[PDB]
């Protein structure tokens, strides 16, 4: 069973050549240093309980396409985020190696086209989004000039503008 | 709600945090999506999405009361309040701004470059040679400096035009408001 | 407090603040309040 997690490994590594083509388990069994027996069997019965279960696809004709999310150019970036956030907002730090070029020229291709980056999500995080839309650039004196706290005074900003009125 | 509140909020984020600019941006859908259906979404780490919420709550944009049941963030976008927030934000600041301008216009206006004991114009008598006509310290009789800042030479300043300028976009938005709904 | 509030520090670290700020001042004006930690001269000796 853990020479079945260590076959996933490698379908991973495989993914990331990029030559990713439907393939079977004898193939990967004989690149991987290991035989064909009933152990094969065995480890077979324990590799469709994994297909049970497969987050990393693996699926019995043509298959081994893990990524939840993958395609691979910058337009495929630019598209997916599109129709994301017209579902509104996604991205995460695995997505895109998972999905695509070896995690460079990935924010280099994000900071290269229009998308203005979003990596604001924690360090190990990154939520892409391009925006259009503009923050409006105010000066950071008046940025936090804007701090009054009014962090209570519901029915006293009722009132004050009533009164300034 | 209309595109008042859409536009409204939408370039209210400029002044927040950009973090917190995506998580109001979530409010796309008035749904009150909860607080794990937004880790689910949104994604941001619990503590980073709770001191967000937390602090777009507190200036009174959003209200939230997770009832018991699993438990279900009431989450909001309380538009009503918005614009009445975002108006006496405006308000407070222009004050603040223009009193800044009006306070900054009182100085001693003298000094001396030893011993640099500003006097005030009223001490003209006492710093002053009935002969030399330089105006002397009082305990140094070598003064001869006059004002470090003359006056408000300039205009009232180009701080107030310029929140006046940058602001006519978030004046623009307040004058499309225009009352639209007349509801509580 | 000031810097925090200059920043926009967090919320809960403006409020410890705060809550640190109001027991110094309490203990200056009494160092004697009922259930409360006693301010030492970091030698063990309460202040006065
Ligand atoms: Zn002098």
């Amino acid at each position: 069973f853990g020479v079945l997690a260590k076959i996933v490994n490698y379908m991973k590594t495989r993914h990331q050549r990029g030559d990713t083509h439907p393939l079977t388990l004898d193939e990967i069994l004989d690149e991987t240093q290991h035989l064909d027996i009933g152990l094969k069997q065995k480890q077979w019965l324990m590799t469709e309980a994994l297909v049970n279960n497969p987050k990393i696809e693996v699926i019995d004709g043509k298959y081994a396409f893990k990524p939840k999310y993958n395609v691979r150019d910058k337009k495929a970036l630019l598209r997916l985020l599109d129709q994301h956030d017209q579902r509104g907002l996604g991205g995460i730090l695995l997505e895109d190696i998972e999905e695509a070029l070896p995690n460079s020229q990935k924010a280099v291709k994000a900071l290269g086209d229009q998308i203005l980056f979003v990596n604001r999500p924690d360090k190990k995080k990154i939520l892409f989004f391009n925006d259009k839309s503009c923050q409006f650039s105010v000066d950071e004196e008046f940025q936090k000039l804007w701090r009054s706290v009014t962090v209570d005074s519901m029915d006293e900003e009722k009132i004050e503008e009533y009164l300034k009125r | 709600p209309a595109a008042l509140k859409r536009l409204a909020k939408y370039v209210i984020r400029g002044f927040y945090g950009i973090e917190h600019a995506l998580a109001l941006d979530i409010l796309i859908r008035n749904s009150c999506v909860k607080e794990e259906d937004m880790l689910e979404l949104l994604k941001f780490d619990r503590k980073q999405l709770r001191s967000v919420l937390n602090n777009l709550k507190g200036d009174k944009f959003i209200k939230c009361r997770m009832r018991v049941e699993t438990r279900h963030n009431y989450y909001f976008i309380n538009y009503r309040t918005l614009v009445n927030v975002v108006k006496y934000k405006l308000d407070h600041m222009r004050r603040r701004i223009e009193t800044d301008e009006r306070d900054s216009t009182n100085r001693a206006s003298f000094k001396c470059p030893v011993c640099s004991s500003t006097f005030t114009d009223l001490e003209a008598n006492q710093l002053f040679d009935p002969m030399t006509g330089t105006f002397r310290c009082t305990f140094c009789h070598t003064e001869v400096e006059e004002d470090e800042s003359a006056m408000p030479k300039k205009d009232a300043r180009t701080l107030l035009a310029r929140f006046n300028e940058q602001i006519e976009p978030i004046y623009a938005l307040l004058r499309e408001t225009e009352d639209v709904n007349l509801a509580y | 407090l000031r810097r925090n509030e200059q920043n926009g520090a967090a919320a809960h670290v403006i409020a410890e603040d705060v809550k640190l700020l109001q027991f110094h001042v309490a203990t200056m004006v009494d160092n004697e309040l009922p259930g409360l930690p006693r301010a030492m001269q970091k030698s063990g000796r309460p202040l006065k």
